[PDB]
């Protein structure tokens, strides 16, 4: 499963 | 702006049999950007019914596909893999070995 | 052996063509199990794995709004990238995201993984005790307090740690038929005459997994890399991969080379030599 947390714009 | 030419492989799924039905690849590797045009050719001439695996990368962060077709070899029919990148001034044929 | 899931993103934007192009896909070891692409009808995360299969609708939405979250942040980013570099809106730039874990034998947490690249190059990345960042510039730096002050490496540490090794543990029992098995390589060696002066041997790997594998030659029991041809390792596109590689040998002297083949499905490495 893909990461529902720490994946956040530049 | 990183710009790596593709290395190409053009070769069968499995040992060529002539008169036997099998799958024909060209794998594309080590390049970069992602944008390529790949095409299997028959005789000089492409093949429509071509797919391709999604586009993914390596520990460097070059790109790699492989496209693919069905195909029976016969000692005759000559197949080759003809690929254009920006990295290339000209595009790329490269001829199927069977032993290679 | 040791076992690890991947999931690796690209997106390319498109000067003067709208929206730019996103691809994602997903692996276990050697193997892809899922895939997004942002030109393909579907719009869905889909399954290129019979073992995923099985997966319900639960599992399908929630990694197509995952993933259409992910694509939504990469098309923010190239807009900032761009102002960041002071970059012309004429080009066509590339981001690339990729993060999974990696567990042991016992199936434990080894390692996890997240790194970031622009335009082909390490832009930013979380080291190994996945508490600080790597940042490759000072553009990158930007990224960097923006991610500590939002507690970014805390919240993939929990990820890595925990959900991606327990879905990992999940995956690899599913699709234990696919996944757990070892091929050893078909081997076989070949010989083509060039001259009345030089041959070439060529020593073949096939139907092999998981893809990690080493050939080799030697002269009289000696490793020989001059006059040596290898090629990457490459996909059948059955599963399985492929390798060779080749020596040019002088006329006559063919029996004094020997190809050797290590690979996990190998108790013991393999030694060919050319019989006629």
């Amino acid at each position: 499963e893909l990461a529902a947390i720490g994946i956040l714009t530049v | 702006m990183i710009q790596r030419t593709p290395k190409i492989q053009v070769y069968s799924r499995h040992p060529a049999e002539n008169g036997k039905s099998n799958f024909l690849n060209c794998y594309v590797s080590g390049f970069h950007p992602s944008d390529i045009e790949v095409d299997l050719l028959k005789n000089g001439e492409r093949i429509e019914k071509v797919e391709h695996s999604d586009l993914s990368f390596s520990k460097d962060w070059s790109f790699y596909l492989l496209y693919y077709t069905e195909f029976t070899p016969t000692e005759k029919d000559e197949y080759a893999c003809r690929v254009n990148h920006v990295t290339l001034s000209q595009p790329k044929i490269v001829k199927w070995d069977r032993d290679m | 052996g040791s076992h690890s899931m991947r999931y690796f993103f690209t997106s390319v934007s498109r000067p003067g063509r709208g929206e730019p192009r996103f691809i994602a896909v997903g692996y276990v070891d050697d193997t892809q199990f899922v895939r997004f692409d942002s030109d393909a009808a579907s719009q869905r995360m889909e399954p290129r794995a019979p073992w995923i299969e099985q997966e319900g609708p639960e599992y399908w939405d929630g990694e197509t709004r995952k993933v259409k979250a992910h694509s939504q942040t990469h098309r923010v980013d190239l807009g900032t990238l761009r102002g960041y570099y002071n970059q012309s809106e004429a080009g066509s730039h590339t981001v690339q995201r990729m993060y999974g874990c990696d567990v042991g034998s016992d199936w434990r947490f080894l390692r996890g993984y997240h790194q970031y690249a622009y335009d082909g190059k390490d832009y930013i990345a979380l080291k190994e005790d996945l508490r600080s960042w790597t940042a490759a510039d000072m553009a990158a730096q930007t990224t960097k307090h923006k991610w500590e002050a939002a507690h970014v490496a805390e919240q993939l540490r929990a990820y890595l740690e925990g959900t991606c090794v327990e879905w990992l543990r999940r995956y690899l029992e599913n699709g234990k038929e696919t996944l757990q098995r070892t091929d050893a390589p078909k081997t076989h060696m070949t010989h083509h005459a060039v001259s009345d002066h030089e041959a070439t041997l060529r020593c073949w790997a096939l139907s092999f997994y998981p893809a990690e594998i080493t050939l080799t030659w030697q002269r009289d029991g000696e490793d020989q890399t001059q006059d040596t041809e290898l090629v990457e390792t490459r996909p059948a596109g059955d599963g399985t991969f492929q390798k060779w590689a080749a020596v040019v040998v002088p006329s006559g002297q063919e029996q004094r080379y020997t190809c050797h083949v290590q690979h996990e499905g190998l108790p013991k490495p393999l030694t060919l030599r050319w019989e006629p």
